[PDB]
């Protein structure tokens, strides 16, 4: 039975409050996904989501706020860039980019943040572990 | 190996403790690289926890301390208060949520599980906190002066709201006066009081107040700084008359403008009048209207032929300079509160309205200066064709509005449809049998007491046409205007036959406001008009910081509307100044210059334009104002180099979570 | 001429309420801030989403509502009323009936004299209560406890308890222990505090629609009104965000919207004024109905669509974009099907002038609003005097909104007729900046 390894890095107004909102409405997810909490997502470097998928990542997942609802106004769309440009890159290197992906859930929104570790889960069994740990890294 | 770090966890009352083997947990936090002690307890927000976390500080002497309980946006605040009362600094405490996302979405089945997801969530938490570091709070002095721009009445509020805080205020106005749109209003919407007469009582209060300094006839000519400190440079406009204070500073003893009137009986020169939209004569030196606050008779400059009759006809008083030019003046203020109104939409354009082509189509501005008794007539509405009174006037409502052609204006001026009924009820109040027609289209009386208004102009005996105007003709021998549309309620053609045509013509901001939001970094909106710092629960404030709206520069709005976000804005800028301190945030971002380049790419990705360009120790590097930053984390995020440190979230801080969440 | 309190009140702790403590509190002035429900949030806690931004309630709400709990110059009083008021501009002797809240809070547990904390929330006696009563927050439509809470978000999470319907087992009380959070036989308490100025923001309520026969509201299943479609329509609602028929729990494929329900009426039952956000819910409802079922239609028979502030006319323009079919004409009555409880709307389409027979499978109200129950009687203790339309009466209906003729007094929100949001936190900066003068200057002439 082998364990997938799922880092989160979620943003502390709407991520983190729609995750802490799933735990008090009792709604229930596997336990897979473990959390960062940065303050905007906008934070995130793309060094992060490298560093995260070499030392032996095998999905990552970085949850924001919808555009238009950031609370500094526009971290997500510097973001959405950078992690576009991280998609490009995990498929030139030979990557599977389907193991990285980033959402936008709000704060209002439980229910969304237990489908998606669900649908994160099931993905990341689906496509095993990853090449990079059986290739000396 | 400095670091020693003390690990506490709560059952929670077997809310955690009935999903995961918190011995486990302790056990497991009893063997991480830095821990120090590691403890469990059924309750830790309450009183005997914070006595427990300082018992520990005080007899392991922690660098720092681990909790693992709920969430952080629940109990940050308690137990950072909790470390701080221990003698540790508030922000070296870090915090695992093993309630809200781990013991409560893992209850059923899933035992083994949530242990280990616990200790993974323990080992990241103690593995920040390692490399956790002391956070002083520090905040920026505030300069105790206030500056509002725009005289009218927005500005006006503001000013008295700011001076009766006990705030000395400067009350910036373009214009001579400063009444504003307000003082070119013969009533006011639904309440029908003298515009003027309800004005004139503040008019006076904001000239008489001690704590208001009214420069009228200037502008702001640059700004500088941010939200502590705003650096402004204003030019003062060469007004050609001195005040009475002014005349004493100069020398002479003569009063300056005690406002005789002398001068302008005696004036060569007649210009069209800006207050009366162009419709009343005036000289060189003149006031716009007899109810001015400063009664001081600006001279127009670019008018006045230098013939030197005023002079005698102000002897012994010496009020006139004629060869005085603008002045500049550096004023040190706190905070800023923009209140730069509007302005009437060009309405020449969309030619079917034949606003310039035709004599007798006007304005709504038009309509209350020709039927103000103040007005270049006695108040006698008169067709401007032959000066003869009219029987029958239309209303054209929406002109130039709602509007997605490309010429006007695809919004709503909010306020063109209770003006036009307050027009209608005037012409049949002052004319008698005469008879109104307003051709609406969407009737939109919103406001308190405006439905009831609009009852009674109906009751009046006011004709409404739903129908949009489709064109306009006039009769060359008579200059009557046809108005051609549909009732679409009736469904037919109809052309209206009537003696004066009023166009509710849409607004937009006043002529240089554009540059002047430039100026202080405000952005504006889609529609053009300077946008909120959040539409919904900020509509006074702005992204810029130490910077606040008031008015219809914010968009078109009452005058009870309006007066209601000056009082606001006026708190929201007093708030800083009576606290005397802005504090900044716990988490603002840090150059260090010893590794910056000076690229410069981070300057446009800060929505706040808190980042900026100068120069240190000769090399050109990045320089933060703290007061503008707010721990959003962008531009660490982004730069290359590391340069920026994003304290309490620093790269090697979150590396170091990454990095123990892959390890044993 | 006469010395001010350093301290000011605020009554209501919605938005408005909320904004002008804020505000208060940051220019240092220690204020009181007296709800009569358990938690703060007020009405805009009830709204899924906001127009025209279609922004999230409660995310913009909750960073303000974890404020005004932490602010340590704020006193925040929920569950409380004001019982009297005497006194003037200078020193306000306001007596505050505590109502018994059943549930102890940490401060309050401490003073006591027990070590044990006062309910840090944990959820567990709701849990057991046998007692099943309708949500006045969701209003009638889902379950709660005898001891309870409004909702999750709620500011101060405390879980008070309904001693009109406890039976008083003492069943919580096991499920609390070693808390002794639950005291089941506490009372009133009477306190007396001296404020130098007080800013009413006591909100409003829904007009009664029960009348207006023609409209079966109360008749037919069906039928709803705008609040009860926000909470129904909300994620954290009755059910999972899914508008659902009362009737028969399948979902609608058809809603009608019915604006100026008992509004702009000369005929004694209604009311005559416009509540001047009707239009734009409606709007907002219509959108989310077609967002959120798809295939579904928004009809909305309308008279003077009236969308007049700050990106409203946008909102109505996207709103017909999406497919929103507007009908111009007020409906004339409602009937039923027998069978399938489908709701006949009667009116004429004035435009293209005929009349009109639509089915909905859902029909939604957008009743007028009124000032809230007991409005009237604290409106009297602080000597305000009423509107012709019965609001609250502002000093001067131009130059002084806020104000009132009452000295140190003053006016924020709905209370003083109906607003959108950003208005009614505009009056509420405005209120709380008149406030702050007396008590900034230390002193007041009269
Ligand atoms: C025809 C008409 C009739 C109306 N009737 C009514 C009515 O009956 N009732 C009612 O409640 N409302 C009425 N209104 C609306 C009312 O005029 C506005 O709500 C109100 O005037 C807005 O206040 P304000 O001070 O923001 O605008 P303004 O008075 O336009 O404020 C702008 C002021 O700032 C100055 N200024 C502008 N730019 C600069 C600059 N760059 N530097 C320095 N100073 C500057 C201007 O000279 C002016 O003094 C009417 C409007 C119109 C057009
Ligand atoms: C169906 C509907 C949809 C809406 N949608 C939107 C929207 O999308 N966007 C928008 O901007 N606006 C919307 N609005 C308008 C918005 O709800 C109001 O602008 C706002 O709620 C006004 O805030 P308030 O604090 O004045 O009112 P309230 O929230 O009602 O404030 C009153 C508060 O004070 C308390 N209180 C009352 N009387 C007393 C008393 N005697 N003693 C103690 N406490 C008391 C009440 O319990 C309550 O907490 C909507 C309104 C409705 C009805
Ligand atoms: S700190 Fe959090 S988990 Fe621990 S007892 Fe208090 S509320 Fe419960
Ligand atoms: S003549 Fe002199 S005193 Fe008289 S209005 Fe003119 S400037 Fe003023
Ligand atoms: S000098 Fe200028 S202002 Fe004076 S009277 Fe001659 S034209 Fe008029
Ligand atoms: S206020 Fe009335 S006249 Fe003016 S744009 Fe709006 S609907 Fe048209
Ligand atoms: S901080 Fe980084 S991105 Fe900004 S100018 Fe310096 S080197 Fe360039
Ligand atoms: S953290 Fe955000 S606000 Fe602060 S300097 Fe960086 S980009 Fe600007
Ligand atoms: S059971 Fe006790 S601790 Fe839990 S919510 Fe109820 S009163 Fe508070
Ligand atoms: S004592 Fe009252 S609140 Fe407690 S469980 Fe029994 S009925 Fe419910
Ligand atoms: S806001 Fe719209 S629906 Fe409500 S009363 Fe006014 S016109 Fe009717
Ligand atoms: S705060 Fe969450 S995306 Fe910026």
């Amino acid at each position: 039975d082998w364990k997938p390894q799922i880092l989160a890095i979620i943003c502390n107004w709407c991520s983190y409050a729609g995750a802490d909102l799933a735990g008090g409405a009792r709604i229930q997810y596997p336990p897979t996904v473990r959390a960062i909490r940065v303050m905007c997502t906008g934070r995130v470097d793309m060094l992060f989501i490298l560093k995260a998928f070499v030392e032996g990542a095998d999905g990552v997942l970085v949850s924001g706020c919808h555009f238009g609802d950031c609370h500094y106004l526009e971290g997500n769309y510097k973001a959405a860039k950078r992690m576009f440009m991280i998609k490009n890159l995990l498929r030139n290197i030979g990557l599977d980019d389907r193991r990285f992906r980033m959402t936008f859930v709000s704060a209002s929104e439980g229910a969304k943040w237990g489908m998606v570790m669900e649908d994160v889960t099931n993905t990341i069994k689906e496509l095993g572990p990853s090449p990079i740990k059986e290739f000396k890294k | 190996t400095e670091p020693r770090i003390g690990v506490f966890v709560c059952h929670c009352g077997t809310n955690i403790a009935g999903s995961m083997s918190i011995d486990d947990v302790v056990n497991y936090a009893k063997t991480l690289p830095y821990v120090a002690v590691a403890d469990q307890y059924q309750y830790m927000c309450s009183t005997p926890g914070q006595k427990k976390i300082d018992d520990a500080i005080k007899e392991y002497n922690l660098t720092g301390v681990v909790v693992a309980a709920c969430s952080p946006r629940l109990h940050e605040p308690t137990f950072r208060t909790a470390t701080k009362e221990g003698g540790l600094n508030p922000f070296r405490f870090e915090m695992a949520n093993i309630r809200e996302q781990n013991s409560w979405v893992h209850m059923h089945g899933m035992w083994d599980e949530a242990t280990q997801k616990a200790k993974d969530q323990v080992r990241m938490a103690v593995a920040k906190a390692a490399k956790l570091e002391d956070l002083v709070p520090k905040s920026v002095p505030v300069e105790k002066t206030a500056m509002v721009v725009g005289g009218g009445v927005a500005g006006m509020q503001a000013a008295l709201d700011l001076a009766s805080a006990g705030i000395k205020t400067y009350l910036i106005e373009r214009t001579p006066t400063i009444g504003g749109r307000m003082s070119q209003l013969d009533k006011t919407f639904p309440t029908l009081d003298c515009s003027q007469c309800i004005l004139t009582p503040k008019m006076v209060d904001v000239g008489r107040h001690p704590n208001i300094e009214m420069m009228t006839y200037t502008e702001v000519e640059k700004v500088e700084g941010y939200i502590g400190n705003f650096d402004v440079t204003l030019r003062k406009k060469a007004r050609g008359v001195l005040t009475p204070t002014e005349a004493t500073a100069k020398g002479i003893v003569g009063g300056g403008c005690n406002g005789c009137g002398d001068c302008s009986a005696v004036c060569p020169v007649i210009k069209p009048n800006p207050f009366e939209m162009g419709m009343a004569p005036r000289k060189a030196i003149y006031i716009y209207h007899a109810q001015v606050m400063p009664l001081i008779y600006t001279v127009d400059f670019d008018s006045c032929v230098k013939c030197g009759l005023c002079v005698e006809a102000c002897g012994d008083k010496k009020a006139i300079d004629l060869e005085m030019q603008d002045e500049f003046i550096t004023v040190k203020v706190g905070t800023a509160v923009l209140a730069t109104g509007y302005e009437l939409f060009p309405i020449e354009n969309k030619r079917e309205w034949g606003y310039k082509q035709f004599d007798n189509v006007i304005n709504a501005l038009e309509f209350e200066r020709l039927i103000c008794a103040s007005g270049p007539t006695g108040g006698h509405l008169v067709r401007p064709s032959d000066g003869k009174t009219p029987m029958k006037v239309g209303f054209v409502l929406c002109a130039g509005s709602r509007d997605n052609t490309g010429i006007g204006k695809p919004y709503c001026s909010r306020f063109c449809c209770m003006y036009s009924l307050k027009h209608a009820h005037q012409i049949m109040e002052k004319i008698p049998g005469a008879v109104a027609y307003l051709f609406y289209m969407d009737i939109r009386s919103f406001g308190k007491m405006y439905e009831e208004f609009y009852y009674r102009i109906q009751h009046e005996g006011a004709k409404f046409i739903r129908g949009r105007v489709a064109n306009v003709l006039e009769d060359k021998e008579t200059k009557n205007l046809h108005v051609f549309t549909e009732d679409t309620l009736l469904g037919r053609p109809v052309d209206v036959e009537v003696d004066l045509l009023v166009l509710a013509a849409a607004v937009q901001p006043n002529e240089g406001a554009n540059e002047l939001r430039k100026k202080f970094g405000v952005s504006a909106s889609q529609d053009g008009w300077m946008l909120e710092a959040h539409p919904k629960l900020n509509p006074c404030g702005t992204t810029t910081a130490g910077v606040f709206l008031a008015g219809v520069c914010q968009g078109p709005k009452d005058i009870p509307d309006t007066v209601a976000q000056a009082e606001g804005a006026a708190s929201a800028a007093s708030i800083p100044i009576h606290m005397g301190e802005v504090e900044l945030e716990p988490y603002f971002a840090m150059c260090i210059d010893e590794l910056c380049a000076g690229c410069g790419m981070c300057v446009n990705l800060c929505p706040y334009s808190a980042l900026s360009l100068g120069e240190k120790n000769g090399r050109t590097v990045m320089v933060v104002t703290e007061a503008k930053c707010k721990g959003c984390g962008t531009c660490g995020g982004f730069c290359p180099g590391g340069a920026i440190k994003m304290q309490h979230f620093t790269t090697p801080q979150i590396v170091a979570q990454i990095d123990a969440f892959f390890a044993g």
